[PDB]
Order: C-alpha cells, then sequence, then structure tokens
RNA sequence: AGGACCGAACCGACUAAUGUUGAAAAAUUAGCGGAUGACUUGUGGCUGGGGGUGAAAGGCCAAUCAAACCGGGAGAUAGCU
RNA sequence: ACACAGGUGGUCAGGUAGAGAAUACCAAGGCGCUUGAGAGAACUCGGGUGAAGGAACUAGGCAAAAUGGUGCCGUAACUUC
RNA sequence: AAUUCCUUGUCGGGUAAGUUCCGACCUGCACGAAUGGCGUAAUGAUGGCCAGGCUGUCUCCACCCGAGACUCAGUGAAAU
RNA sequence: CGAUGUCGGCUCAUCACAUCCUGGGGCUGAAGUAGGUCCCAAGGGUAUGGCUGUUCGCCAUUUAAAGUGGUACGCGAGCUGGGUUUAGAACGUCGUGAGACAGUUCGGUCCCUAUCUGCCGUGGGCGCUGGAGAACUGAGGGGGGCUGCUCCUAGUACGAGAGGACCGGAGUGGACGCAUCACUGGUGUUCGGGUUGUCAUGCCAAUGGCACUGCCCGGUAGCUAAAUGCGGAAGAGAUAAGUGCUGAAAGCAUCUAAGCACGAAACUUGCCCCGAGAUGAGUUCUCCCUGACCCUUUAAGGGUCCUGAAGGAACGUUGAAGACGACGACGUUGAUAGGCCGGGUGUGUAAGCGCAGCGAUGCGUUGAGCUAACCGGUACUAAUGAACCGUGAGGCUUAACCU
C-alpha cells in the first residue's frame, strides 16, 4: 500500500550488508543482563529468507557444544547491531533445510557472486 | 467520551529502542465531521452524528444530500453516531480528530468480523470431532446428540449448531494506543483488531479504563 | 472459505483445465472468433492475452515459451507473425465477449469471444 | 424419514407459493436495428448495440 | 513438551533418556516451555551415576525443538529437546556439569545456578 | 526331487472403508491366502426327497432345506386373532 | 427384470525399461463409459501434505504411516539336522 | 489351566502405575493318560502380552485436490 | 408382546442442592498456621494415565477442586459394538443321551433420501395509515461470570521455641472465549526448480503429455494454530446467613414490635451481541409528488385522458459478501473486474551464443529467465440509452393555537 511502508521506510536499517544463503555470516547481538549490556557473537551458515520488507529473517545454523542451534533474526531489529560476511558460499538452493540435518558436511566456497 | 471513526489499513510492527517489537494495527482516520447534534429536547438522549469519507456525489441520493447540506456540508461515505456524556460539541465538522485520541492511553475498537460464512460445529464452536478410524461410519465431524430423550422431548434454544460465523460486530476492549500523528492522519494501536482490510472501525476511549 | 482466490475450477481437474485452455486458446487464435460458455470465455481471455503479449516481442526464447504453452507450431507462427504486430499499438484488451442466448440442451449462458482486430 | 400424516393440498400449495417464475419486464430495442433483445446480449440478427458484431 | 515425550538429559548425574509423565502446574496443562518443571521417569541410565532406571523425579527443560520466542520476534530452536535433572523435594540439580547450550530464559531462582554451570547461555 | 520358496493369469475370501429404497437380492476399492497340486477348468453323464450328496457346517440339492418344487386329499384342523 | 461397476470356455501376444503375460508409456486397433452448465458452504466419499510429541487413541496399532530390488559382507535361542 | 467358584489367590518379572502377559507354589469348587497325558523344530489371514521403526490413531486439528450436496435447464421415483 | 433397541465408551449437554473448589458467617477442646462441625450461596470451575468390556475400584502423578444425584440407570432415525443375547467349535460340571450352565474360552451383517414439532442460520409477502433514504431510543433476550504461584506489607501480629498470619497492594502463569495474520510455522495439485521411465513435437538442442501433483525441494495471496493481542473486573442498589444501634410489650433484658445500619462470586445493574412483528408496530433528520373530467348505491367509490416524482428494482462488471437469496463496491459524470506497465515476492544464474575439457560437465553473459491470488498506476476489453415498478398532496372524531 502507499500508506503502509511509509512507516516502514524510516524503520528499516540502511546498513544491512549483502548476503545470500550458503554464507557463514557472523551476527553480533545485544544482550542485557542487568542495567549493563554486552554484545554476544553468533556465527554460522545462513538459510535466509529474501526480505519481505521491514519484516525479514536470517536463519543461521551453528553446532556449538554438539547441539545444533538455529536462531532466526529480524534483519531490521535494534537487537542485532552488526552482521558480517566472513565466508562466501555457493549452493544451488535458496533454502538449505535439507542440508541442515547432516552432520559435518559444509557448503563450499566460490570466489565471485556468492 | 466521543470516539472517532476510522478505516482499517493493515498491520505493521514498530521496533522500540529497547527492541520489544510490538504489533501495530494502522487505523486511517480522516477528519470526522459532525452532521447533527442531538439533545434532550429534540429526543431524550445526547449524541453527535458524524460522517467520514468522500462519496462520489452520483451515488448520494437527494435525501442524504439535504441532510449533508444542513448544518455544515461535506459528502461522506456514511453516518455514525456516538453518545456523549460530559461535554458539548458543535454542529459543524471538527478540524483534526486524532488529537483527542492523542492524550488517551487505552482505546476500545469495534468492527465487523470477517465472513467465515456457513461454518460447522468444529469451526464455529470449539467442538471435538469423533474418532477418525475405529468404525465411525459417516460421523467424523458431525454434531452429536442434540438432546436428552423423551423427558425434554425438544431441543433447547441455546443449542450450538452449524450456522453463519462472521459478519457481526465484535469489540476488543482495553487496547493500548501506540502513537498518534495528525499529519500522517493515523492512529496506531497494538495488536489484533476486528475487520477485513478496508473495513470501517469505531475506536472509542475504553469503558474499562 | 475462498477469500482473494482466483481461477475458475469449471468442475474439472487441473490437467483437464490446462488442456482445455490450450485447445481453446488455439482455436481462438486460429479462427479469431469462437463460441464458448461464458466462464470458459472469461478464463480463456485470461489465458489468451498473455500469449499475445508474449507474441508482441519476438525472439527464439519467446517462441519456445509460446510453444511450451499452446503446443502447436502453426498457432505459434500465426501469433508471432500477425497477432501482436497488429496489437503493437494496443496496451492490453485484445479480446471482446458478446453474450448470447442460452444453448438448447442445457441452460448455459453462451458467449462469443473474439479478437479485437479480426482478420476477417 | 416418512410422514406420519398426509400433507393437505393447502400445505402443498402454500409451499408451492414461492416458486412462481418472473417475467423479464424489460426488453431493449437495439440502436442500429429495431430489434427487441435481452439486455447485454446479441440480438441474434448479428447485432450488438453498435453494429453487426457477428456475421452469423 | 508433552506427556509421553522422551527427552535427553543435559547433566552428568541424570543419565541418558527420560520420558516426562506429567507437566507440572496447571489444571489441564498440555505443554511445557523451556522454563517449566516437569515430572520424568528414567527409561535409560548409565551404570555409574546416582540415578537408576525406573525412578520418578522432577526435571526442568532446557532445550526444545519448538524453541523459545524472544521479544524482538526472533526464535532460537534446537535439534533435540533436553532436560536437566532436579531433586523431587528441593528442585536443585542432581548433576554437577551441564552439557550443551542452555537458553537465557531461565534466569529465575535455582535455574540461575543451572546457568552458572551451563557452557553457553 | 518336493501336497518345497517368492510371485502374475486362475481359484479363494482374512481385514477395513463404501454401499444397505445399491451400480450389485452378497458387490467395488485398498491390502490378503494357494499358485505342479488332497490343484483349477470346459463338454457330457450318474445319484431324487425320511431320499441323494457331504475333508461333517444341519452344509448343498435351480436367489427355497431339522426335510425340495408342482399338482391333488383340500374349503385339513384352528377351544386363537 | 434393466443399453445392470457382477459371471462366461479356447486362440494370438509388437516396441522401450524389465526376470516377466508384473508394471509405466506406447504401435495395430478401439474407445471418451446416453444428462449437462454454473458456484466452489456445512457435511459425506477417495486422496495429498503437516510445527512439537509419538499409540498418550482404543476393546484392540482398527485404519494410515513405514518396509520393499540386485550383488557382496554378515546372521542368534532352538532342531525332527 | 481353553479347565480355579472364592479370585484382581500369594510371591517374583515387566511398567511411574499391570483384573491381561510370563515364571513360580498347589488349597485341582470341578486336570489326567488313544473319550488320550506331557513336551515339541517347522507352519498358521489363529488367541494373549512386550519392544524397535513408523506415523493425524491421538493431544488438536489445519489447508489443499477431485465426486456428490447448493443453483439452473431436461427426465423423474420411494417407503409412509 | 400387529416390537418402547440392552451395559459401557466417544460427541453434545441440561437441571436439583443434600456444595468438592472458590465467596460470606456462628461455635470451637479456634494462639498462629492448619483443621473439626454447622448455617447461607448453584455464578463459574470440577484431571491425565496403568489394569479390566467394565459402571465401580485399586494404583501412579497432578490439582484450587478432581462433588452427589435427575434427565427411557440423558443421548444407537448422532457414532462404536468390547460386554450381554442367535446359529460354529472347545474346556470343567451335570445327563445313558438329545442337550444344558447368571460357569469359561476363540469367531460372529447395527438400515432410513426428515413430512410435523424442536432447535441452528438466511430470505419472500404483508403490516405499522401518503410515498422514500438513513441514523437511533430500548420492552425484552442472549453471551461473560474460573483461578494458581511469587513479592511487598512481614519474618510484623501471634507464638517458650518451632513455625507463621488477618486486611490491602503489585506482578506472572493454567484451563476458557473473542478477534487477527505483523511475527513463528502448516497447507498452498493455480509459481519456480531438480530428476526417473516412456511417447510425441522431422532429428541435436529445447519443450509438452502420462505415470497419485510421477517422485521430490521450496514457496506468493488466502485459510489457519502451535503464533499473537484482548477479555471476563472496578464500582453502584436491594439482600441471604450473620453482626449491630436505639427501644418498648415485660420499670430489667432484648438486632424488632416502630425507626435505623452494615453484609456474598447468588439478585438488579455495570461489560459485549441481537433487538420496534415492542400489532403497545416508537423517535429524530432529510427528500418527493399539490392536473382535467364522466357516471353511480352517493356509510362512498369505479373508469377515462394527461403525468410518473423522490426512490426502488431488473441487467451487467464484481467483492476479504455468499449454499441460493441476502449484504456491500461500481456502471463510461467510470478504477467494478480482466488485460497492460512498473514494483514486490518466490524459485535460483532461463534461452541463445562463445570458451575450457576426450566426454560427462563446468565458466562468462548473469542474481539470469519465469512469476499466482500481492502493491501502485493506466480506459486497452466488458460494464448499452433506453425500458420496468412506485403517482398526482395523503380518512374520521375530539382538544389547544392562528385566522
Amino acid at each position: 500500500s502507499n500508506i503502509i511502508k511509509q512507516l516502514e521506510q524510516e524503520q528499516m536499517k540502511q546498513d544491512v550488508p549483502s548476503f545470500r544463503p550458503g554464507d557463514t555470516v557472523e551476527v553480533k547481538v545485544w544482550v542485557v543482563e542487568g542495567s549493563k549490556k554486552r554484545l554476544q557473537a553468533f556465527e554460522g551458515v545462513v538459510i535466509a529468507i529474501r526480505n519481505r520488507g521491514l519484516h525479514s529473517a536470517f536463519t543461521v545454523r551453528k553446532i556449538s557444544n554438539g547441539e545444533g542451534v538455529e536462531r532466526v533474526f529480524q534483519t531490521h531489529s535494534p537487537v542485532v547491531d552488526s552482521i558480517s560476511v566472513k565466508r562466501r558460499g555457493a549452493v544451488r538452493k535458496a533454502k538449505l533445510y535439507y542440508l541442515r540435518e547432516r552432520t559435518g558436511k559444509a557448503a563450499r566456497i566460490k570466489e565471485r557472486l556468492n | 467520551m466521543i470516539g472517532l471513526v476510522g478505516k482499517k489499513v493493515g498491520m505493521t510492527r514498530i521496533f522500540t529502542e529497547d527492541g520489544v517489537s510490538i504489533p501495530v494495527t494502522v487505523i486511517e482516520v480522516e477528519a470526522n465531521r459532525v452532521t447533527q447534534v442531538k439533545d434532550l429536547a429534540n429526543d431524550g438522549y445526547r449524541a453527535i452524528q458524524v460522517t467520514t469519507g468522500a462519496k462520489k456525489a452520483n451515488r448520494v441520493t437527494k435525501p442524504e444530500a439535504g441532510h449533508f447540506a444542513k448544518a455544515g456540508v461535506e459528502a461522506g461515505r456514511g453516518l455514525w453516531e456516538f453518545r456523549l456524556a460530559e461535554g458539548e460539541e458543535f454542529t459543524v465538522g471538527q478540524s483534526i480528530s486524532v488529537e483527542l485520541f492523542a492524550d488517551v492511553k487505552k482505546v476500545d475498537v469495534t468492527g465487523t468480523s470477517k465472513g467465515k460464512g456457513f461454518a460447522g460445529t468444529v469451526k464455529r464452536w470449539n467442538f471435538r470431532t469423533q474418532d477418525a478410524t475405529h468404525g465411525n461410519s459417516l460421523s467424523h465431524r458431525v454434531p452429536g446428540s442434540i438432546g436428552q430423550n423423551q423427558t425434554p422431548g425438544k431441543v433447547f434454544k441455546g443449542k450450538k449448531m452449524a450456522g453463519q460465523m462472521g459478519n457481526e460486530r465484535v469489540t476488543v476492549q482495553s487496547l493500548d494506543v501506540v502513537r498518534v500523528d495528525a499529519e500522517r492522519n493515523l492512529l496506531l494501536v497494538k495488536g489484533a483488531v476486528p475487520g477485513a482490510t478496508g473495513s470501517d472501525l469505531i475506536v472509542k476511549p475504553a469503558v474499562k479504563a | 472459505m475462498r477469500h482473494r482466490k482466483s481461477g475458475r475450477q469449471l468442475n474439472r481437474n487441473s490437467s483437464h483445465r490446462q488442456a482445455m485452455f490450450r485447445n481453446m486458446a488455439g482455436s481462438l487464435v486460429r479462427h479469431e472468433i469462437i463460441k464458448t460458455t461464458l466462464p470458459k470465455a472469461k478464463e480463456l481471455r485470461r489465458v489468451v492475452e498473455p500469449l499475445i503479449t508474449l507474441a508482441k516481442t519476438d525472439s527464439v526464447a519467446n517462441r519456445r515459451l509460446a510453444f511450451a504453452r499452446t503446443r502447436d507450431n502453426e498457432i505459434v507462427a500465426k501469433l508471432f507473425n500477425e497477432l501482436g504486430p497488429r496489437f503493437a499499438s494496443r496496451a492490453g484488451g485484445y479480446t471482446r465477449i458478446l453474450k448470447c442466448g442460452f444453448r438448447a440442451g442445457d441452460n448455459a449462458p453462451m458467449a462469443y469471444i473474439e479478437l479485437v482486430d479480426r482478420s476477417e | 424419514a416418512v410422514q406420519q400424516n398426509k400433507p393437505t393440498r393447502s400445505k402443498r400449495g402454500m409451499r408451492r407459493s414461492h416458486d412462481a417464475l418472473t417475467a423479464v419486464t424489460s426488453l431493449s430495442v437495439d440502436k442500429t436495428s429495431g430489434e427487441k433483445h435481452l439486455r447485454h446480449h446479441i440480438t441474434a440478427d448479428g447485432y450488438y448495440r453498435g453494429r453487426k458484431v457477428i456475421a452469423k | 513438551i508433552q506427556e509421553q515425550t522422551m527427552l535427553n538429559v543435559a547433566d552428568n548425574s541424570g543419565a541418558r533418556r527420560v520420558m516426562c509423565i506429567k507437566v507440572l502446574g496447571g489444571s489441564h496443562r498440555r505443554y511445557a516451555g523451556v522454563g517449566d518443571i516437569i515430572k520424568i521417569t528414567i527409561k535409560e541410565a548409565i551404570p555409574r551415576g546416582k540415578v537408576k532406571k525406573g525412578d520418578v523425579l522432577k526435571a526442568v527443560v532446557v532445550r526444545t525443538k519448538k524453541g523459545v520466542r524472544r521479544p524482538d520476534g526472533s526464535v532460537i530452536r534446537f535439534d533435540g529437546n533436553a532436560c536437566v535433572l532436579l531433586n523431587n523435594n528441593s528442585e536443585q540439580p542432581i548433576g554437577t556439569r551441564i552439557f550443551g547450550p542452555v537458553t537465557r530464559e531461565l534466569r529465575s531462582e535455582k535455574f540461575m545456578k543451572i546457568i552458572s554451570l551451563a557452557p553457553e547461555v
């Protein structure tokens, strides 16, 4: 609509980096415990939706202590403060759910457009 | 207190600075125009009749055109009326309407529900289906017993059966306002609100508040 | 129930609907005027007009696409050579429906559907 | 699933009250040729309002 | 998350797989989140530990496949539910070492002392 | 080699659903058992009702069986409706 | 009883994939099943797919879901070998 | 116990929990030796119990694909 | 007895109070906490499994609580068919035997297209007194009515200690209900892709058909819970049990005889929905019609000419409206639907060519082609001008005002 997304244009971040599914991106997120707050890191292979606008999602998968953890992120949230590319990966699919259940199998790296 | 009338636009999220991400229903409110003021001498109740919209002036009939032309003119999409208790209002239109919802904290939203039509017992009420497998010839989703044998001999009036679900006024109470903005001409309320998109809503300051 | 859903089932399954609209689009492109039942004609125009718009810009890939749907080389040639070169100055609206009386066997609201620029 | 008593001819006619057909009440003469046709329809002389849209 | 749900055990003394047999609290409480205390029976057990197969006792969940929804709209989901064994009388953990990631939603009362032993919060 | 194994035609009929004024007066669908044998099938013949035939269930003997059908004694008898 | 989703003996037997007369698409050949047209409610029939749990359902794992080929490795209590 | 009325006998196993199952004891209401007793590999669309895999059986239902139901034109029954 | 289907379970309930919880009180051998017993109160709430066909009962683990009873021991033209209660077969017992048992064991066909009442939803006619468009008042009627844990007050009162409050506030849950799709997800046989067998498009290439959508991998709009917002109170009036003030009959006493004052989730309201067929048919605001005659009983009409108003309807394009009606948007003074253009979204680098490699295949062009129901515009197509219904100033009697 015209009138919706005028309220969203001010809300979306203009600093979101370019990503594709298959990359091993790293997300720094604000964690508060008391009055004090701290950045926590999270790095893993992404299974990201393409943006639906202000509403957006980056499902990032990482096996940390032997248990697989998949945590989605609103891309335009104030809780997420920095997303970094790190590795650049190449896959054919858009969603890597079939490539999430196997253990110790990693997406490859391609130099360009990935 | 009088409650202004609006049109549903959609739902959006507003991220707070903390990051709480509350849902928001955007209710577009044009400037309400008071058409007729009712007082105890003309009829024993107090109210203002309010129009909102812009009709095409080919679909307006002459009886509505004369009533619009009386007491300050603006063609509108319809007429509504809100009862009033403690104040006094003019017979002309008001200029900006959302600024009286500006100071308030909790609103009360009324609108028509979406038409689910002829819906059965399991969809209309929270009924249970009968079992899917162990026998059950032709009786999975069906209503069960509608009565109590011969001593009543009849079916009671409150008996829940299949019928129309939807297209009724449903009112959500104590809804919390997020913001107002006269220049964007909007009223933003947290969470779910009755209505299809493009349906007219009656937001009032909350009776429980 | 259905809300903001489009497409007419026409009391058919999906394979038969696609085959019908392939044959019906082919017959309309060939003869430039066919007689149909009314909802068949409405869905037929929703099928026919994208193929004519696809025929407006000629390339090998567009001909391969318009052979993938409507699956006949003569209709492909007729479209890409003389139906769309005529509608090049026209932006949409390549079809016109004229309601008629009801058919004699069953009361079906019957309607011609014709191309706006007819060769005949 | 059967009746216990026979419905009367009054009750049958009372039920048959609502299904009586309606006349169309309006026939539009076409502009180009003076043919009474149903509204938004071909006059079966080949004509819509403007012209002879179908040869047949 | 439900009656007759097998869960793994995230601590050392609690052993192998447990099945949870009642979701505690509530009149008809169908579901257990992350913070919620459940009643388990021990279906499988290692030989060494203090628990044994076939005893009733309490547990707190720590991980779910459904996961837990943060206020921003995000959800953190795991592959495999898990529970941390707690004593029946006092609800403190039996085990010494907590294994695997444990979420942030159990910052209340004894689950803080679970958090201190947890590797990743 | 095999009253051997898996499995189609063929014979059968354990389960569920649909039908129950049916598509069908015993069936359709999805599975199911036997499948070189005490198998299955075509044509013809024989056994006739206190009789036949029965790997035996009161089973079968023309949609009928603890006694077939058709005609006769016959308008049996009915302290019952 | 019927222009009836049932029953009826024998013969021939093309291709590709396949052990095959299974099965999938097809040659020769024959059909579209003697009411159609709309719309796309509850409810019923036949199917498809489901977050988390996995028989907690129930008289009962009834129904569904699963499993399935070829080659090789490997294979227990018991036994009339 | 295909046989036990008392009887859900008592003890043990399995389960968080077991009138069914399995192993025992023998107080056999009212087993028992070709009216056959006890055991038994293989077999069974056989009865009872348990485990794994699997799942809409279920918690708790949601959507979708078709055939009716609904509307129109034609023909047009039934028990009562 | 020319037929009233039998235990239990599933689905759905409704009622009584002889009340399980929650609400209020009296006594207590009631210190507190927790009880015991009795009175008032029916507003809401009142587990999940193991065993067994079981009702019941035992057992596990919950809960504030896991109430008692009526309704053909509620409900089989709503379901099941385990139990019982047909025909087969067997055990123990009885009988010489045919057979038999409230014994025991394996197997065993549950039909119906709703006429009337009754409910659940929707229309058509007429009425309401001239005819239309809306907006309301509220006689009524329905829905809702549950509650745990923690923290403060407060380790206060009480209590030797142990322990541990009344009243009043504040959060956070459990079941229930309404709404909605911004999020998390499901479905998404109408979008994209991968791939097997075969057939065709003359063959390579590229595609289409069929095999459940052939099998899968994702997924738009819509529908949706498992997701997300909100909600059952605050507060009034009159009370039940109770507790009272003043006060006599009866110089005292006494809550009562007079007068007065508190008191519960019960009653009447307060909240949400229907609602003037509320025939007692209500109110307010606006719009529209004020011409000629003829005959006739003249408790009054009928007919003819002229004119058809406001508005409704019919038809078409349609809808987050819908079984059909209905309701809502639009009809060229036009964005009502299809197409078109632009974006978005979803797949994931189309086709064509060229390069590399023996070839399978890879690379460049290139986040490329295709894109649904999405969003913003745009008259290209279909919404024809007529035509139809509805008229011509709206009865009598009485009372007030003007004349």
